[PDB]
C-alpha cells in the first residue's frame, strides 16, 4: 500500500503549492497597502484553478532554434527533483527511514540546479544564457556555505538520520544553541531556492525572465510548481532543524499540528521577507557569502567540533 | 463677493522635516540576551546528551545480554 502513500504525499503538495501562490498574492497586496485576488471566488478561493487550468489550454510554443532534448528534459526533471527530496522529512514518521537523509537532501539540492542549466542552455537566446551563468555563481555562493551549516548544525544530533532529529528536541530547540547558524541557514535557504532578494535568476528587471524567458505556457508551469515546492518543503525542513516539537508515539496529531503550524509560519516570514528588500546583484553575492559568511562558520564549525569534547556532551550516534 | 480663500487666522503648521524615532536596545543587550541563550542552550543540550547517552548504554548492555541464544 505505498502507492496511496506516495499519492497522498504527491497529490496535496501541489495543492499547497497552488494555494501558496493564492495567499502570495493576497499577502503580497497586503503589505503594499492593496487587496489581493477576490474576485473569482469568496476570498478568491478559485484563482488557483483558473490559473492551471489557463496555464494548460494556452499553446507550448516551442522554439526553432531550441534543442529539443533538454528543453522537454528540463521541467520534467526539476519538478520530480523538488518532489523526490519529500520522502525523508519526518511528519513525524517519514516515508523512507532513511540513515543518511541528510547527504540525500544535500546530493538532490545540488542535482536540482541541473535543470536551471538545462533550460538555460537549450534555448537559444543570450538572457538564457546570463541566466545560467547567474544560476551558477549562485549555486558557487550557496553550497560551500550550506553544506557546513548543516554539518555544524547537525554535530549536536549524532547521525544523519532525520527520525532522531526530532528526537534531540525533547528537551529545548537548537536554535538556542546554534542560533549564529539559523541566521546563516535562513539566509542560505533564501539563496538556495532563488527567491528575494536572492532570485537573480527570474529577474524582471534585469533580464526579462532569465532561464525560462522562452519557455511558454505547460512547460513553465512546472519551474513554477518545483520552486514553489522547493520553498514550502525548505521552509519544513528548516521547521524540522530548528524548532522541532513534541512528539507522543500515541498521537501524532499534536506533532502534525505543531509543525504545520510552524512551516506555515515560517512561510509567512519568506513572504514577508522576498518584498521588503532590494534585489542584490550577484558579484555582491559571493562577496558576502565568500567573505563575510564562510570564515564565520568556519569559526562557528571548529567551535562547535570542539565544544562536546569541552562539555563532555558526545551525542550518541544510535 | 466669494472666492477661494485661506481663513481669517490662516492654515496651520505644517510638518516638513525628517523625524527618525531611534529605537531598540543597546548593542551590549543584544550581545547579553544571545550570549545567555547561547549558556542556556548548551547546558540543555549537555545535560540531554549525557541522559542520551546513558540509555545508548543500557540498550547496548540489553543487547550483549541477549547475543548468546541469537
Amino acid at each position: 500500500m505505498f502507492m496511496i502513500n506516495v499519492l497522498t504525499l504527491i497529490i496535496p503538495i501541489l495543492l499547497a503549492v497552488a494555494f501558496l501562490t493564492l495567499v502570495e498574492r493576497k499577502v503580497l497586496g497586503y503589505m503594499q497597502f492593496r487587496k489581493g485576488p477576490n474576485v473569482v471566488g469568496p476570498y478568491g478561493l478559485l484563482q488557483p484553478i483558473a490559473d492551471a487550468i489557463k496555464l494548460f489550454i494556452k499553446e507550448p510554443l516551442r522554439p526553432a532554434t531550441s534543442s529539443i532534448s533538454m528543453f522537454i528534459l528540463a521541467p520534467i526533471l526539476a519538478l520530480t527533483l523538488a518532489l523526490t527530496m519529500w520522502i525523508p522529512l519526518p511528519m513525524p514518521y517519514p516515508l523512507i527511514n532513511m540513515n543518511l537523509g541528510v547527504l540525500f537532501m544535500l546530493a538532490m539540492s545540488s542535482l536540482a540546479v541541473y535543470s536551471i542549466l538545462w533550460s538555460g542552455w537549450a534555448s537559444n537566446s543570450k538572457y538564457a544564457l546570463i541566466g545560467a551563468l547567474r544560476a551558477v555563481a549562485q549555486t558557487i555562493s550557496y553550497e560551500v556555505t550550506l553544506a557546513i551549516i548543516l554539518l555544524s548544525v547537525l554535530l549536536m544530533n549524532g547521525s544523519f538520520t532525520l527520525s532522531t532529529l526530532i528526537i534531540t528536541q525533547e528537551q529545548v530547540w537548537l536554535i538556542f544553541p546554534a542560533w549564529p547558524l539559523a541566521m546563516m541557514w535562513f539566509i542560505s535557504t533564501l539563496a538556495e531556492t532563488n527567491r528575494a532578494p536572492f532570485d537573480l535568476t527570474e529577474g524582471e528587471s534585469e533580464l526579462v525572465s532569465g532561464f525560462n524567458v522562452e519557455y511558454a505556457a505547460g512547460p513553465f508551469a512546472l519551474f513554477f510548481m518545483a520552486e514553489y515546492a522547493n520553498i514550502i518543503m525548505m521552509n519544513i525542513f528548516t521547521t524540522t532543524l530548528f524548532l522541532g516539537a513534541f512528539h507522543n508515539p500515541y498521537m501524532p496529531e499534536l506533532y502534525t499540528i505543531n509543525f504545520t503550524i510552524k512551516s506555515l509560519l515560517l512561510s509567512i516570514t519568506f513572504l514577508w521577507i522576498r518584498a521588503s528588500y532590494p534585489r542584490f546583484r550577484y558579484d555582491q553575492l559571493m562577496h558576502l557569502l565568500w567573505k563575510n559568511f564562510l570564515p564565520l562558520t568556519l569559526a562557528l564549525c571548529m567551535w562547535h567540533v570542539s565544544l562536546p569534547i569541552l562539555l563532555s556532551s558526545i551525542p550518541p550516534q544510535t | 463677493v466669494k472666492q477661494d480663500m485661506p481663513p481669517v487666522g490662516g492654515y496651520g503648521p505644517i510638518d516638513y522635516k525628517r523625524n527618525l524615532p531611534r529605537r531598540g536596545l543597546s548593542g551590549y543587550s543584544m550581545f547579553a540576551v544571545g550570549i545567555g541563550a547561547l549558556l542556556f542552550g548548551y547546558w540543555s543540550m549537555m545535560r540531554w546528551n549525557r541522559e542520551r547517552r546513558r540509555l545508548q548504554i543500557e540498550d547496548f548492555e540489553a543487547r550483549i545480554a541477549l547475543m548468546p541464544l541469537l
